[PDB]
């Protein structure tokens, strides 16, 4: 159950001793080496033509965040708090109170995208699926603030990315 | 008089030499330049909070200390996962284990000087990311494995995609050995560097290849096994000299022992579930969530409070790739920790880098702070 | 009643240890002050030292001024050998920060801070 | 159904609007305030009210697992629809 | 209770539960409580003034043989008048076992250091003094190992905040990091989680 | 397209020259993937 | 998968191994990106009858710990355990 | 001997590294915490608690926050005893007050009070 | 004295004759979990959650309405008493609605509390649920009465407390509706104490609704001066902002209750 | 049948493992003896040693040694014997047969609190 690394002894009759003379003078292994290295100079490198070429995701790919709706327009968010409670930054802030036909919404719902650690414990919270991580990872700024997101901003998200978060979602639904 | 120089943080680690021209009388590491309070923040928040705070301690060996914590906590719970759980568990803890050696000894090569086997294995690096990234959304810190089992089952198609990494990845090591281990160059700069004797070395409280280098015949997933490694069948690689050399073909064999466990858990996964049936414990399903009272209360009470872990004090220590990596967690009673110290192998390794880098030179000690894999995130918390 | 002690047995052999750690910090001042390149005179570097001894004056327990003396041998250790930063020498003059409130009247008018 | 404010900024779905005199408009200024033109309670009073013929109607927001929780609905009161407290969808017995 | 419930391993429990009866009756002179729990782990309550005899005792003893320190610890309860727990976790490779052994002092009690029986103690305690504060006598290099250099307070303490007491930026007047009070532009909101229902009858502690 | 690639290189875009009012034709972006093609290009599904 | 046999075979003298066989770069061999959907399992406990939740509670089953020795004959010396059994060296490869 | 006799009172101030704005100014409530009257559970008001006096909190120009300054704004401390609490804020100079434990009476319950002959206590429907 | 001597789950307690199984296990410190019962209201004994086993007996025991007697050994932990409760609290959870997440009392509910505590942690349910019809009681009470598990603590509350007798049941069985069977606006000086009293969110507070959630909210002790009793209340608050007050118990001004102004 | 190495890095190979092991427990019982009779230490040392060192006056193979002391290499039996004797000269100073210092305080193990 167990094996010795590196206890081998080398043999001493005059052809393996020779044969380690000639490792020695020839440079035999540094010759493999190099043999090696230019094995590797005629394969094709594993390098794609990014911007224009994407690395491979899955539908479970945890990016930026995004606030669905229902197909009827309404937003699916409820105002539960579950996503602020189980929020392992505190990133997510929410204030609500009931609007003009009485539903329960919210009027604040912010991520602070420098909080957060992108783990998705808020969609896997979610009782209604309103809160995603979509797919989205490239939207660097180049200000502090603009990684500050309102709730406006991630239902804008939403809006610009729903037609994926929703084949996302179908795809994926199935294991949770 | 004698030399004394500061090689400063431009990991990280501020190191302090007394040297006496070309040999190095005193090694200093001073640490803490990623000092977080992990320990802290982890007292104030619940058990699945503090859950991912173990993916970013090593940061190269993710779900291994997410395996260790959601142990210590299904340990003073006195619940277990199911057994497709444990399999999954020990499948991506040796995949975990792939990830952590090639960082190891690629990064061990390219301080030292030899650059290129980094990028050779970095691609086998990025493909067991896309894996992680499969598995649970994530790249790096998947927080996948979590008290009560994971959290999520395996996508179709996955177990046949690790299928044909580890049918390719021996080819790999065997390069990767082909570049390094006859290389006289390696060896020169391996060989006579950092013996570290048995006795001295349980004496430090080293762990893994670090005793294991030395001759030590201990692993802990064979001595105190953990989720299915008795139903696994893998060799021990032991070392003869204590050297940096030992302990690099140590972690050449422990990569092909991943590869023969990865081998046997592909064609050893059960069918079943991959959370604890316990709904008080891990939460239900999304479609029994939004069907059943019952679940949709269990939903809302461990998504907001969490399960309470009944009152004890624990020490879960697995076997990561660094060595004996512990979790001491200690719960009041409520459902968030009391108290949750954190032993991480670099630590104990760091402290013995004076004894190891005694009488080398300073090119040496590149070599003796490569042998120790250490990751200053477990080190300084 | 009766503690296990540190290094002191009464108040004096601590009055001895406070003693000697102001007469190294009262020699080190002036290196203190030369290979960090403080802007601070060494006058001044001075009166900052008496000033974080006598903060410590009304202490009456063996065993806290002895915690006392380890600690200022810890950040004289940290001073003398150069692991502190120029940042970490300056910490001891709040000089960026505003002057605080002290009468009744302007912590009236700046907040509610008592 | 977004309106606008005498400043000329714009108002939000929860009424948000910074005053004449608030010096916190000057973070637009030579940017745009980022508000969402589908305000979703204008939206939600588009839908039909669904005419049923039982006296408790089930709602799981459509799509089974990927609505809301499936509540249940009195329709007693023939003055008022009975609103789904998730989706905002309404209903009605039709007798 | 077979597919959801951790089975008990009665064999380890007997046999930690010997041992303990074994370390209590060879050193009655500084075992105060053994105790073992319900997942079979073994913990030997000590006195502070014989951390040395005890550890040198699991370290050197044939039957003992606990050659290994993996991990030196305190706990702050601030219910206690010694308000810090040390507790020291050994592993015995021959007999493939860990032992749990605490002790106890207060903010100005010092622990005598275990560097003479396990030299990996040689950071351990001494992030103990960094992080609680307990001082250790006779230490080597007893010094601060994680915390910023000029740091005052230790952080571990549970009447220390979450936060600090100050911050740092960088100001450009004196060209220089500088330490400020702290000021956060969102406070960390504490969240008061605990159920006022018993989970735990078994743990339930009498009334007065 | 183009399945004698390898996984990676297979699937591919040439962005417009000009998109939103902005010249694109030295400034590609990668934001310019609109989400309907962000599954077929990032490999999220194999249905374009 | 594309070099030309020339370039293949100075490949494959260069490495010395058979590297076609075992190709680091992924071609058609992966799994599809869209997949047939899941049935997952459900676990032991969706049982309609004998699941009552005090015959299979873990959390409740835990006990405070056992004080052996508190302060409120010819018995064999004990060790925490039996010696550790001395480990077999390995049949596959022992490098022996 | 190797034991010193110290008959001053226990003080830690000058060791703990807290700055004496938040000493000398902060007021230190020892309490056992109420009973959520939306609950009937007594699970909370087992353990004495130290709390603070609240300092300013305000609102963030930015985001709307609550902004604060207030280093001990978050700092609960849990206690078994009064007398663990009340010593731990004396040994660290925080002024205190101590509000006592408030038990809830015993009461006498008769389900039969409920259908009396003659007293005012039946009751009207059930 | 004559106090009789009885036991719970083994250990001796000596309580004066009258006082039920429930306050003799409170003279212990064991909290045998309710859902009607209410220590100021009368006894009720009318939801069943308190069922325990007392040995020797074969049946489980109303705690809340059974005097001990001298002897028993009231087995709080028993086997049968858990299967009393999980069966009792898959009956209330059988037409309760899925409301948690749009509930104001979640993370305060007695319901969600001991369904973690003493319930099965799933579902045998395979029907559809009960959906009552609203009432509306003034702008003070919001009344969503498809929560409502029919406790009768309203009614003892508004006949004995409030002394108002305009709270009651109309129907029978399964469709027992609490309520006051016409529009009705039911505005006492102690109207806003049902708030408290109900286990569930059927009654919950009509300004303070969907604003805050309880884990967030800062509780902060403080004294009502809106007349001179002097009441002792709770103002919870969230992010620098005041959200609700409560009561506090004082045994001597305010039991645990106070008035609408003050609330 | 001169063991080449033990396997064990810093740890020379004993020529004479026999003779070593009786002169050290003969030694741990001499030292051993100095303490009073009512300590538990010495009766289960002595019970220790005596059943280890049957064992090694039973028999003259090193190896079939090894497989029934139950202690890994002989080497590293020797080592642990050495241990054990450095252990018996310090519990002569420490005196740890005595009973208990100092009680605790009253809820200094209680947990949870
Ligand atoms: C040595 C000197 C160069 C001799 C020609 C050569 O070796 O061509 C590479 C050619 C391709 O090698 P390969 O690794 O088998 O490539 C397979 C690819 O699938 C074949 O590549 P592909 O299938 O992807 O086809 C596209 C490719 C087709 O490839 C080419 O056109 C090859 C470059 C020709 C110039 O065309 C391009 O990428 C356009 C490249 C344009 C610039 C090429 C460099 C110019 C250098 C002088 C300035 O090499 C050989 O055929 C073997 C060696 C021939 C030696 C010739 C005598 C000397
Ligand atoms: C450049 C700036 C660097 C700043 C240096 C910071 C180091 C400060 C370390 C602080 C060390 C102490 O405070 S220990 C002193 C505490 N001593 C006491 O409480 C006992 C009373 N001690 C005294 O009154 C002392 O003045 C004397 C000199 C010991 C006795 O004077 P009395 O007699 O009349
Ligand atoms: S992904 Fe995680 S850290 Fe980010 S908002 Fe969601 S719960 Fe919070
Ligand atoms: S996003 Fe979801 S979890 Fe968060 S408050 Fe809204 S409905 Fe609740
Ligand atoms: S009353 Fe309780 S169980 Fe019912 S919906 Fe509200 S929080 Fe959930
Ligand atoms: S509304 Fe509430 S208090 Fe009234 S009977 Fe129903 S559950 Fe009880
Ligand atoms: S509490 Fe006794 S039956 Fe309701
Ligand atoms: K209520
Ligand atoms: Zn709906």
């Amino acid at each position: 159950t167990y094996k010795y690394v590196n206890l081998r002894e080398p043999s001493m009759d005059m052809k393996s001793v020779t044969d380690r003379a000639a490792q020695t003078l020839l440079w035999t292994e540094l010759i493999r080496g190099l043999g090696m290295t230019l094995s590797y100079l005629f394969r094709e490198p594993a390098t794609i033509n990014y911007p224009f070429e994407k690395g491979p995701l899955s539908p479970r790919f945890r990016g930026e965040h995004a606030l669905r709706r229902y197909p009827s327009g309404e937003e699916r968010c409820i105002a539960c708090k579950l996503c602020e409670a189980v929020c392992p930054a505190q990133a997510i802030t929410i204030e609500a109170e009931p609007r003009a036909d009485g539903s329960r919404r919210t009027t604040r719902y912010d991520i602070d995208m420098t909080k957060c650690i992108y783990c998705g414990f808020c969609q896997e919270a979610c009782p209604v699926d309103a809160i995603v991580e979509g797919p989205n990872f490239e939207f660097s700024t180049e200000t502090h603030e603009e990684l500050l997101y309102n709730k406006e901003k991630l239902l804008n998200n939403g809006d610009k990315w729903e037609a994926e978060i929703a084949a996302n979602i179908q795809a994926d639904y199935l294991y949770r | 008089s004698n030399l004394t120089l500061n090689f400063g943080p431009q990991g990280v680690l501020r190191l302090v030499m007394e040297l006496s021209g070309e040999m190095v009388r005193k090694c200093d590491p001073h640490i803490g330049l990623l000092h977080r309070g992990t320990e802290k923040l982890i007292e104030y928040k619940t058990y699945l909070q503090a859950l991912p705070y173990f993916d970013r301690l090593d940061y190269v060996s993710m779900m291994c200390n997410e395996q260790a914590y959601s142990l210590a906590v299904e340990k003073l719970l006195n619940i277990q996962p199911p057994p497709r759980a444990q399999w999954i568990r020990v499948l991506f803890g040796e995949i975990t284990r792939l990830l952590n050696h090639i960082m190891a000894v690629t990064t061990h090569a390219l301080d030292i000087g030899a650059m290129t086997p980094f990028f050779w294995m970095f691609e086998e690096r990025e493909k067991m990311f896309e894996f992680y990234e499969r598995v649970s959304g994530a790249r790096m810190h998947a927080a996948y494995v979590r008290p009560g089992g994971v959290h999520q089952d395996l996508p179709l198609g996955l177990m046949d995609d690790i299928y044909e990494f580890s049918k390719n990845f021996s080819l790999r090591i065997d390069e990767l050995e082909e570049m390094l281990t006859n290389n006289r160059i390696w060896r020169n700069r391996t060989v006579d560097i950092g013996v570290v004797t048995a006795e001295d070395a349980l004496n430090y409280g080293f762990s893994g290849v670090m005793l294991r280098g030395s001759g030590i015949q201990w692993d802990l997933r064979k001595t105190q096994p953990y989720d299915v490694y008795d139903q696994v069948e893998f060799d021990v690689p032991i070392g003869s000299r204590g050297d940096c050399y030992d302990r690099y073909l140590c972690r050449v064999e422990e990569m092909r022992q991943s590869i023969r466990i990865i081998s046997q858990c592909l064609n050893k996964m059960p069918p079943g579930e991959i959370k604890v049936d316990d709904a008080k414990v891990s939460p239900p399903k999304r479609a029994e969530m939004k069907t059943s009272m019952e679940s949709l209360i269990h939903h809302f009470k461990l998504y907001t409070e969490g399960y309470q872990v009944p009152p004890g004090a624990t020490y879960t220590a697995i076997e990561a790739p660094k060595g004996e990596f512990g979790v001491y967690l200690v719960s009041d009673g409520s459902s968030r920790p009391y108290r949750c110290k954190i032993k991480a192998p670099g630590f104990a390794h760091l402290a013995g880098l004076d004894k190891m880098s005694k009488g080398h030179m300073l090119a040496d000690v590149v070599a003796i702070i490569g042998t120790q894999d250490i990751v200053f995130g477990e080190v300084d918390r | 009643t009766s503690v296990k002690p540190i290094f002191s047995r009464d108040m004096n052999e601590a009055k001895r240890r406070v003693r000697e750690l102001y007469r190294a910090w009262y020699r080190e001042v002036p290196n203190t002050v030369h290979l960090f390149q403080l802007d601070i005179s060494v006058k001044q570097g001075r009166d900052k030292v008496r000033e974080m001894f006598k903060k410590n004056a009304h202490v009456t327990d063996p065993r806290v001024v002895d915690l006392l003396v380890i600690k200022g041998k810890m950040e004289l250790e940290e001073t003398i050998n150069v692991w502190k930063q120029r940042t970490h020498v300056m910490r001891f003059f709040h000089e960026t920060e505003a002057p605080r409130p002290k009468d009744f009247l302007s912590k009236f008018y700046v907040g509610h801070d008592p | 159904g977004v309106r606008t404010s005498p400043t000329g900024e714009k108002v939000t779905h929860t009424g948000q609007v910074y005053d004449d005199e608030d010096y916190r408009r000057v973070r637009f200024v030579g940017r745009q305030k980022e508000v969402n033109e589908n305000f979703a309670i204008d939206l939600i009073a588009e839908q039909p009210v669904s005419q049923v013929g039982s006296r408790v109607i089930s709602c799981d927001g459509g799509g089974g697992a990927l609505g809301h929780p499936r509540v249940y609905i009195n329709l007693d009161k023939e003055t008022k629809t009975g609103t789904c407290g998730y989706c905002g969808l309404q209903f009605r017995q039709q007798h | 209770t077979r597919p959801t419930v951790r089975p008990r391993n009665d064999v380890a429990h007997k046999q930690l539960s010997a041992f303990g009866e074994y370390v209590a009756e060879i050193l009655p002179k500084y075992v105060q409580q053994v105790q073992v729990s319900c997942f079979s782990e073994l913990e030997i309550c000590i006195h502070p003034d014989g951390v040395i005899p005890v550890l040198t005792f699991l370290r050197d003893h044939s039957n003992a043989q606990f050659k290994s320190l993996a991990d030196l610890t305190a706990v702050d309860i601030p219910t206690r008048q010694n308000r810090f727990e040390i507790v020291y976790n050994l592993l015995s490779l021959r007999f493939n076992s860990r032992i749990r052994v605490k002790t106890y002092t207060d903010e100005l009690t010092p622990v005598e250091s275990s560097v003479s029986v396990y030299k990996a103690a040689n950071w351990y305690e001494r992030e103990i003094w960094d992080m609680f504060g307990v001082f250790f006598a006779n230490h080597p290099d007893l010094r601060r190992i994680l915390t910023d250099y000029g740091f005052e307070g230790h952080p571990f303490r549970k009447d220390f905040p979450l936060s600090g007491y100050v911050e740092l930026r960088y100001d450009d007047e004196v060209k220089r990091v500088v330490a400020e009070p702290v000021e956060l532009a969102q406070e960390f909101r504490k969240f008061d989680l605990n159920s006022p229902w018993e989970a735990f009858p078994a743990y339930r502690q009498p009334p007065e | 397209e183009d399945n004698k690639q390898f996984f990676g290189r297979h699937r591919w875009v040439i962005y417009t020259t000009e998109m939103n009012g902005k010249n694109t034709f030295w400034d590609v972006d990668g934001s310019m993937v609109p989400p309907e093609w962000h599954r077929w290009l990032h490999c999220m599904t194999d249905d374009p | 998968a594309s070099a030309t046999r020339l370039i293949q075979g100075l490949r494959n003298w260069a490495s010395g191994r058979d590297l076609q066989a075992k190709l680091q770069l992924r071609y058609q061999e992966i799994s599809k990106r869209t997949q047939p959907p899941p049935k997952l399992p459900v676990g032991p406990s969706h049982r309609l009858s004998n699941n009552y939740y005090c015959a299979r509670d873990g959390r409740r089953e835990a006990m405070p710990p056992s004080i052996v020795m508190s302060s409120q004959s010819e018995k064999k010396a004990v060790s925490p355990a039996p010696p550790i059994k001395r480990w077999e060296l390995s049949q596959d490869e022992p490098y022996l | 001997t190797q034991l010193i006799t110290v008959d001053e009172k226990l003080d830690i101030t000058t060791l703990t590294g807290v700055p004496e704005e938040h000493i000398k100014t902060r007021k230190a409530r020892i309490f056992v915490p109420a009973r959520n009257n939306m609950q009937s559970g007594v699970n909370n008001t087992k353990k004495w608690k130290m709390e603070f006096d609240t300092r300013e909190r305000w609102e963030n120009p930015l985001m709307g926050w609550a902004s604060t300054a207030d280093p001990l704004s978050n700092l609960v401390l849990t206690f078994s005893t009064k007398e663990d609490a009340i010593a731990f804020a004396e040994k660290n100079g925080w002024s205190y007050d101590v509000e006592e434990r408030k038990v809830p009476k015993p009461k006498s319950k008769s389900y039969g009070a409920n259908f009396s002959w003659n007293k005012r206590t039946r009751v009207s429907t059930k | 004295s004559n106090l009789i001597e009885v036991f719970v789950d083994g250990q001796s307690v000596m309580v004066e004759p009258g006082t039920t199984v429930l306050q003799a296990c409170e003279k212990v410190g064991m909290q045998i979990p309710r859902f009607c019962y209410h220590e100021r209201l009368s006894v009720a004994g009318n939801c069943r959650m308190c069922l325990v086993e007392i040995e020797k007996a074969p049946k489980v025991v109303a705690a809340c309405a059974m005097p001990v007697m001298k002897g028993w050994n009231i087995l709080t932990n028993s086997e049968k008493t858990k299967k009393a409760r999980e069966g009792v609290m898959e009956f209330l959870l059988a037409n309760h609605p899925l409301d948690c997440p749009i509930c104001d009392q979640g993370g305060e509910c007695d319901l969600q509390d001991q369904s973690m505590m003493f319930g099965s942690d799933r579902s045998r349910f395979l029907e559809g649920k009960r959906a009552v019809e609203d009432k509306n009681i003034g702008p003070l009470v919001k009344t969503i009465m498809t929560r409502c598990i029919q406790c009768t603590r309203c009614i003892r509350f508004a006949s004995e407390i409030a002394g108002v007798d305009d709270l009651g049941t109309t129907g029978r069985g399964n469709d027992m509706q609490v309520g006051t069977y016409i529009e009705k606006m039911f505005m006492s000086e102690l109207s806003g104490n049902i708030i408290d009293i109900c286990p569930v969110g059927a009654l919950t507070s009509k300004p303070y609704a969907f604003t805050a959630r309880p884990w967030e909210t800062r509780k902060t002790e403080s004294i009502d001066v809106m007349d001179a009793v002097g009441s002792n209340i709770v103002v919870s608050t969230r992010t620098g902002e005041v959200m609700r007050i409560l009561p506090r118990m004082h045994e001597d001004i305010n039991e645990e209750w106070i008035s609408d102004k003050t609330r | 049948l001169l063991k080449k190495t033990t396997g064990l890095v810093g740890l020379a190979v004993c020529e004479t493992p026999h003779e070593r092991l009786k002169i050290l427990y003969t030694k741990i019982l001499d030292v051993l003896g100095h303490i009073p009779k009512n300590a538990a230490y010495r009766k289960y040392t002595e019970q220790i040693t005596n059943e280890k060192l049957s064992i090694v006056k039973a028999e003259p193979d090193v190896k079939k040694l090894e497989e029934q002391l139950q202690g890994g290499q002989i080497e590293e039996v020797i080592l642990q014997a050495e241990n054990e004797l450095s252990l018996a000269r310090k519990m002569i100073q420490w005196k740890p047969w005595e009973p208990l210092v100092e009680e605790p305080p009253a809820s200094q193990w209680k947990w949870p609190i």
